[PDB]
């Protein structure tokens, strides 16, 4: 008759998530600014920060037997899809840039890690900031795959199917490409030298494996919406992963970001 | 896992030398309708994946894939396709 | 027509208030059957309509804002009856629990009640209270009024009883009933039958009440009623099987009209609806109304009112004098409005007006029935429809027909367009040709003619060793542990969870009875106690019977189940068919077939059923998932965690039965140690349970579980000898057998279970699992216990064929499985030749099935016509229309038919039966039942056919004396004998073998020999000149 | 978003009522027994014992903005309706008694104070118990009026309207009729001597003032469902209480049952 | 005509994918007015009707179980267009508020947007953006698609924005606009007139939007939009 006590604690977590994570959710784009001082939204900070909403929504959907529980679960899952579609729009507004990165593995053709939270636009130029973080798009693709597997319909059309596939193409070469990494500073010296970071390539391996042979349309999908991953690239990522671990890169004896890949 | 290998000969005369050595192999014509191609053809046909001309996406760049790619069995336009490893 | 809409409704306001609402019982809300006379009798069925009549006017009264309080007076007039109807049933809640467990005429809900107290009036002996429609019409109407906004269910305790009322209605597919006219059949012997009108109402009731909140707009997840989809489907299957016939005795009944229309609209097949309809219209329509059924003796001039039963021969006296009921015209008038054709409203209005009567105030009266006077019954019999009939009710007499009065108010409002059809039928029951997206109502997204359902199939492996092994051959099986949100449950486990549905100790109802859940139920996805549940179908259970361990059988058990789901599953979401692969399936040569179906299952089509193969997590993400809240509303969140499926981490018998059974010494126990065969100890421990008690101990322990462990051992290692003795000496039953016998019997296919040459029991009407158990084992067979095990095999196999190949069992009135075993074994003697033939107790079940298909195929192949005649004769396969033709043979024969010491007379056979009648078919079989030699029987039927193809084409020749087919059979044989003696002079005498291998049709065919025999005997009589056909010579 | 603290304390109150009063409600007829020892149902104890159920129903209906709150409010309100309609069945099963008591105000023509809680029947005869209690029928009628004004739909037919009017005439002469009273014993002597106790007359006046010009289908009603009460009998009742109070009867200087009247 | 109904629906699938869905903007989901020319012109009403056509095809395809993902593809293409319109409007939400407080042809939401960025392209002076047929048709198609099961509105902030769009729409009886033809009237003076088409579309939107749970079946009291009865009456 009454809500379960688990529900009580879960509305407690609801107030907590609302007052911490979801209260800064930009309305127009669904993105999340880093702070009040830093009014821009990073890809990786957004993807990692929306995880709370995913967890709370899945927790409610476990006990979604009443209308308001359905409503809360729906609110959280659709906030997840809001953020991830906002990020998809930010990436797809820059399709030529991914296209250039596909054939030219350069740091000048890498998607900006930070975007304008209020218009899905670019805040700074391609050279004003360290933007090549192949572990931001990596975690974005990994959690896109995981939310599609968990009942969240994020991508909406075949154009997005080909964009996500060409973004796998964007990330498939993460093993043989240096990136400024999870900490947006490149090497140890922090002097503009991009380096092969273990966390980035491990996130890439996860995105490649998890999204392999996956219907981005969900269960109600077809052969046009299954995105194909070659095992060769993901296993090269795995190989240089063991060969480089327990280090984080050539200049890096250890990073706590390896916690993201182990 | 165990790896299956289909030892193949181009012509009947190369098949005969192996047969003289007690080896049972098939030709590119005996394997038909299963069609055998090199890995470069694989890299080319995989470049049509994700292509969207309006979105100006043209698929994957020409990349060599290792023995992992050639050891999978492909169906292209209802035809069985096997691609040979690139180290040959 | 300038009257305000106030005026026309006031016209109808009077009628209900003066003719129905005046007589509504103020205490129980019921409507008495007899308006005058002081009778307390109130029936369940008619009282439902009277409330609906006020309901129909109430919805018309919803169109006025100035209703002067009339709408609530008429809306709650329906509620008062339904709650009073609801109140009456609880009063009998002890009977509801009994009927749930053991459906019987002596445990059912009553149908008549005291109008002024609601107390039971007539006992089971006095009145036949088994009337499914009354309970079904209540449930169908109850949701119907609740959807419109009326509030009848008040507390959760009523929810449990109505939920339990569903459990009673769920079993009407197999429980016979007396039907609407509380008579049971035309013979009125008190014998219960299955009726389409009663069965159809429950299907409509279950369709509407499924998932319906009894609390209306003011309701939550604890007030929904859950209906077993499998139970509805088995009821759905029976309804189409019985139709267009109402019952076995009834070729057509006008009581089918409420079944195919208001209230039910239970038939989702238009064609059937049309064929059902005309047989009602053609055979029962009359000037004064619709007769109840042909040869109906209710309130007839030739009926003694004192006797409560009719004499078997009294039925013919009711032909042509059946009472015509004007109410059934009102039923048709609603049909005209609902299905959009306007004429049907007018033509059946023009018939209702002359038969309508009126009160002193001018309020029209609908008579119950019009009876032909006894002074005119002879004239009415000679020329039906030419004599005036007197109304049972006329008005000004104090007698009114409330059920007819109720339909009059409903029909006129729809005719006057004061109620639209959508208002009076809120839970759509009539859906126009736009038949799509109705839950449980045969209209899926595809509609009424497309059935290309894609079924969601998830592959689950028993053990981790299996899934790698299956993966090495290209099959991707997830495993139980891999899916934590998803907990996989046995089908018997969903039962325990379901024993908590409808539980109320206050009224003492136990909930859903412990029953297996069928394919449709296991096809849904469930949430018990917050854990996601997927149940693998019962066809993977290894306990019910020993046919499931055979991969080839499991190969088809998946196949027909997939076909069963594809064609019957008409829900919103896609069904989930989990597959479970056990180790015994892979070990041995059994890997080869299971892989192929798994591989074809990967492709996307199996058995003609489109499938969708993916992971269980993917395949469950967004489908409409079934909610199991009643396990939580009782605060049983700490209910024991239900036991999910757990990942697992050669000679012929050297001992003959007669060799050691005849052996007197008890040394045979030492022989048990001496012998080494698995089939052996299946017997020595089997006789041990009988010779020295049930639970004696031995080397391993108590003997009771040794037979079980042998059966567990025997089934896995597939020496099917032991798995048959082990399954026989332990007296086990398959739950699927219980409604298998029901399915055969609702098709008109009589079931008898007894060995060839031994005692056989006739199952004319279906029985319960408890009863059939004693018939299978105790009373029928005692020569060999293993006879039941093979016996129990086919009745599942027959159930498989009757569904996949219905035509294959055509022509046989009865399926005598015991004779099929004799047929089964005899053909092996032909198959084996001059060699010890294979033992039927040694073949695997698929071989028994494939043997069954081979010899019951149509054109038996490569059989010397002797073997075709043996197979067909032992199989009792009769030509299509054979029973029809012998009736015609019986029609124009004065001295009837004699067959080997039985006598089929023209009278009282012709007067008491009909040419299409089902009862006549039994008698002719009874006439032919004495033919011991099977090929003689098939010769008899061809002779019986031969005269039929003779007589109908040759209408002048009639028999004079008795027709003894044996004399007809022999004389054909002797004149046969002389010709072949002229050919080669065969020295065999009195040997029919030369006749049986002779083909029926040919140069000198058996038919040509037979017709000569029938030509002469017909020719020894008078050639009657026809008035129709003049003679030229 | 979450249920208010009023809702949670009300859920506690609902569990209290369930455990205490409502779990003995006989499902068949909606009545309540006296105890486990005495199985039968008094109409007074039945009408009063669902007052908590009524209050729960109205309290839930005030905050019934969700499916489960709406459904539990419905369950409580219609459990109340169930009990008062079951008691209506009990009273109408003795319509001859009402008709007789209307004219001849005898104790042998009175509606029974107790009814079979399983079959809406009279367990005991007209003389085995003191049945004439004109405050129990009075409390029934008063609460029927109060429920009809608050929107509860208890009676369903015009025959119920006529039976309520004949009950009005049954309670009309309560000011001039002696009854065993609230304690089923008449006077202080407890000897079957019926007396004019003030509680019966006062409850009669309360019901009569309640059932005046009260449309008894409620707002969806008309002239046929107005219950008509003559104020002459009402004022006679008031005069008799004024003469009686603070005494409850001639034989008792004061009875605490006058708390049911003051 | 023995053609299976899959071939019949595949005909219209072709037509949609080749002529209509080929031009949907990947970034905003809008359908440009000019298919060729490089013009970034995206009309709200045009894209609304395009999404309606795709949704109608999806409704057709809903009747076949083995859809090969076409039902989802068309349903979510329509959802993508409808959500791109929503994004374009909440980019102007300040103009939503300033139209709520004071409707004016210089205070209205834009009726055209950049197809490839979603930003404003033509200013108030250049183009007449006060077209109530845009926002009213938006609300109407929104409620039609959510009723059909198209889950378009995502969180309560979109609920608030759509409700403020209803606030803007409720005022149309007194807001003269340029109409569906963005010309204003016959004379082409840039003058604002009251149009029957716009007020009718807004009336239909208010009727359907009223008491509508934007979350579909998956929603509660906090997703229902409330419409001023008087405003719709006027
Ligand atoms: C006119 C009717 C007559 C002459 C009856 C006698 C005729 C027959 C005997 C011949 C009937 C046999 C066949 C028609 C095949």
């Amino acid at each position: 008759r009454s809500r379960s006590n688990s529900g009580v604690r879960l509305d407690g977590y609801a107030r907590l998530v609302q007052q911490t994570i979801l209260c800064h959710q930009n309305p127009v784009t669904g993105l999340l600014p880093a702070s009040y001082d830093q009014k821009d939204a990073w890809v990786r900070d957004n993807v990692y920060s929306i995880l709370a909403v995913w967890g709370l929504g899945l927790a409610y959907r476990k006990n979604a037997d009443r209308d308001e529980d359905k409503a809360k679960a729906y609110e959280l899952e659709q906030s997840v899809v809001k953020l991830m579609r906002g990020l998809l729009h930010c990436m797809i507004r820059q399709v030529d840039k991914v296209e250039s990165f596909k054939y030219s593995q350069s740091t000048k053709d890498s998607l900006h890690a930070k975007y304008n939270t209020k218009t899905c636009a670019t805040v700074v130029g391609d050279d004003q900031w360290g933007h090549l973080q192949l572990d931001a798009t990596s975690v974005y693709l990994l959690f896109l795959a995981q939310m599609t597997a968990s009942g969240l319909h994020i991508i909406h059309s075949l154009d997005e199917v080909n964009f996500i596939q060409n973004l796998v193409f964007y990330i498939e070469a993460a093993y043989k490409t240096a990136d400024f990494g999870i900490w947006e500073r490149g090497d140890k010296t922090n002097q503009g030298i991009s380096e092969l970071n273990a966390s980035s390539v491990g996130m890439a391996k996860a995105a490649l494996e998890a999204l392999d042979e996956l219907d981005l349309f969900g269960v109600k999908g077809g052969p046009q919406s299954v995105i194909h991953v070659l095992a060769d690239e993901v296993q090269h990522c795995q190989s240089i992963l063991n060969s480089l671990l327990p280090r984080a890169s050539t200049s890096k004896e250890v990073d706590a970001s390896l916690l993201s890949v182990v | 896992v165990v790896v299956q290998v289909s030892i193949l000969a181009e012509t009947e005369e190369i098949k005969t030398i192996l047969k003289d050595k007690g080896i049972y192999v098939e030709t590119i014509a005996e394997v038909y309708p299963i069609r055998v191609q090199p890995a470069r053809i694989l890299s080319h046909i995989y470049s049509s994946l994700g292509c969207n001309n309006r979105m100006k996406l043209s698929g994957r760049p020409y990349r060599h894939m290792g023995v992992l790619g050639t050891s999978k069995l492909y169906d292209i336009r209802k035809t069985i396709f096997t691609f040979t490893p690139q180290f040959i | 027509d300038n009257e305000t809409l106030w005026d026309k409704l006031d016209h109808y306001y009077r009628i209900v208030k003066s003719t129905l609402l005046l007589y509504q019982s103020p205490t129980t809300g019921l409507f008495p059957t007899k308006t005058c006379g002081g009778d307390q009798k109130a029936k369940i069925q008619d009282s439902l309509y009277c409330a609906a009549g006020a309901w129909a006017l109430a919805l018309a009264y919803r169109r006025i804002d100035d209703d002067k309080g009339r709408t609530h007076e008429l809306e709650h007039s329906a509620i008062k009856c339904m709650r009073g109807i609801l109140y009456c049933y609880m009063r009998q809640a002890d009977k509801v629990q009994q009927f749930k467990q053991d459906p019987r005429p002596t445990t059912c809900l009553h149908s008549v009640f005291n109008v002024h107290t609601g107390d039971e009036l007539l006992s089971y002996e006095e009145y036949g209270h088994l009337q499914i429609n009354a309970v079904s019409l209540y449930l169908l109407y109850l949701v119907e009024m609740i959807s419109s906004g009326l509030q009848i269910i008040y507390n959760t305790d009523e929810v449990s009883f109505i939920q339990n009322l569903v459990f009673c209605v769920e079993r009407v597919y197999r429980v016979p009933d007396f039907g609407v006219w509380e008579r049971g059949s035309k013979y009125n012997n008190g014998s219960t039958e299955l009726h389409s009108s009663s069965v159809g109402l429950a299907k409509a009731a279950l369709e509407a009440i499924n998932g319906f909140n009894l609390f209306g707009n003011q309701g939550c997840s604890w007030s929904v009623i859950f209906v077993d989809l499998d139970a509805h489907n088995r009821n759905r299957q029976t309804l189409c099987s019985l139709l267009p016939r109402e019952s076995r005795s009834h070729n057509t009944d006008a009581a089918l009209l409420p079944c195919i229309s208001y209230p039910a609209f239970a038939l989702d097949d238009e064609v059937l609806f049309s064929q059902t309809l005309d047989k009602v219209v053609r055979k029962l329509k009359g000037k004064y109304g619709f007769k109840r059924f042909l040869r109906d003796g209710y309130r007839t001039s030739l009926e003694d009112p004192n006797r409560c039963y009719y004499k078997p021969a009294e039925i013919k006296l009711f032909d042509g004098i059946e009472c015509e009921f004007p109410i059934f015209f009102l039923y048709m008038m609603i049909d005209g409005v609902f299905r959009g054709n306007p004429k049907q409203v007018q033509e059946y209005q023009d018939l209702l007006t002359p038969v309508l009567h009126h009160t002193t105030e001018g309020y029209p009266v609908v008579p119950k029935y019009y009876y032909v006077p006894a002074d005119f019954v002879e004239y009415e019999k000679n020329n039906p429809g030419s004599q005036k009939r007197f109304p049972s009710n006329c008005g000004r007499d104090g007698k009114l027909f409330l059920w007819g009065q109720a339909l009059y108010i409903i029909a006129k409002l729809l005719a006057d367009e004061l109620i639209s059809p959508k208002d009076i039928d809120p839970v759509q029951r009539y859906v126009p040709l736009k038949d799509q997206r109705n839950v449980s109502m045969r209209f899926s997204n595809q509609g009424p003619l497309e059935n290309d359902l894609v079924v969601h199939v998830a592959l689950i492996a028993e053990s981790q060793r299996l899934q790698v092994f299956l993966n090495t051959y290209g099959i991707q099986t997830q495993t139980p542990q891999q899916v934590e949100p998803i907990q996989i449950w046995p089908q018997q486990e969903l039962v325990k969870a379901y024993l908590q549905l409808g539980i109320n100790e206050k009224l003492g109802l136990s909930g859903r009875p412990d029953r297996p859940i069928g394919c449709l139920g296991t096809s849904k996805i469930y949430r018990i106690l917050g854990k996601t549940v997927v149940c693998y179908p019962i066809i993977f259970d290894l306990s019910d019977f020993y046919m499931s361990q055979d991969v080839f059988l499991l190969i088809d058990d998946i196949k027909n189940a997939l076909q069963f789901i594809k064609q019957y599953w008409k829900m919103h979401g896609r069904p989930l068919f989990l597959v479970l692969i056990r180790e015994d399936n892979i070990r041995g040569s059994r890997f080869n077939p299971i892989l192929d179906m798994l591989a074809a299952l990967k492709k996307g089509i199996i058995g003609g059923v489109k499938v969708h193969v993916d992971r269980l997590q993917t395949l469950i993400s967004g489908a409409v998932v079934e909610q199991l809240d009643f396990l939580r509303i009782s605060d049983t969140e700490e209910l024991p965690e239900f036991k999910s499926f757990e990942e697992l981490e050669g000679q012929q018998p050297d001992v003959n039965i007669s060799e050691w059974k005849d052996k007197p010494t008890h040394e045979i126990l030492q022989k048990l140690n001496d012998c080494s065969c698995l089939a052996s100890q299946a017997i020595l421990l089997g006789i041990l349970l009988k010779r020295e008690g049930p639970n004696f101990i031995t080397k391993e322990g108590t003997v009771s579980d040794h037979i079980e462990r042998v059966y567990r051992r025997a089934g896995s290692q597939k020496l099917w000898l032991a798995v048959r003795y082990g399954a026989a000496f332990t007296q086990k039953f398959s739950s699927s057998i219980a409604p298998h016998i029901t399915t055969f019997l609702v098709h008109g296919k009589q079931v008898t279970l007894g060995a060839f040459g031994h005692e056989e029991e006739v199952i004319s009407n279906p029985l319960s699992p408890r009863v059939i158990q004693n018939i299978i084992y105790y009373k029928c067979n005692t020569h060999d216990e293993r006879e039941a095990v093979i016996q129990q095999e086919l009745v599942i196999h027959i159930g498989w064929i009757i569904s996949n190949n219905p035509e294959l069992f055509s022509g046989m009135l009865k399926i005598r499985i015991g004779w099929i075993i004799h047929a089964m074994e005899y053909e092996l003697q032909i198959r084996g030749g001059d060699k010890p033939a294979l033992d039927l107790y040694q073949l695997s079940p698929s071989e028994v099935k494939q043997l069954l298909l081979d010899i019951l195929q149509p054109q038996q192949n490569g059989r010397c016509w002797l073997n075709r005649r043996q197979i067909d004769g032992s199989l009792n396969r009769t030509p299509t229309g054979f029973y029809d033709r012998v009736w015609q043979i019986l029609e124009r024969t004065p001295n009837g038919i004699i067959v080997a010491g039985k006598h089929l007379p023209q009278q009282p056979t012709l007067s008491d039966m009909t040419m299409y009648e089902m009862n006549f078919s039994l008698l002719v079989e009874d006439t032919l039942g004495n033919i011991d030699q099977p090929q003689y029987r098939q010769i008899v039927v061809e002779l019986l056919m031969v005269v039929s193809i003779v007589l109908e084409r040759n209408p002048e020749l009639e028999f004079q004396d008795k027709v003894d087919l044996d004399r007809l059979v022999k004389e054909a044989f002797n004149e046969f004998q002389k010709d072949q003696s002229r050919l080669k002079e065969i020295e065999k005498q009195d040997d029919m073998t030369s006749f049986y291998n002779t083909p029926p049709l040919g140069k000198r065919g058996t038919c040509s020999y037979l017709t000569k025999a029938v030509m002469n005997l017909l020719l020894e009589g008078e050639v009657k000149p026809n008035n129709d056909d003049p003679c030229l010579i």
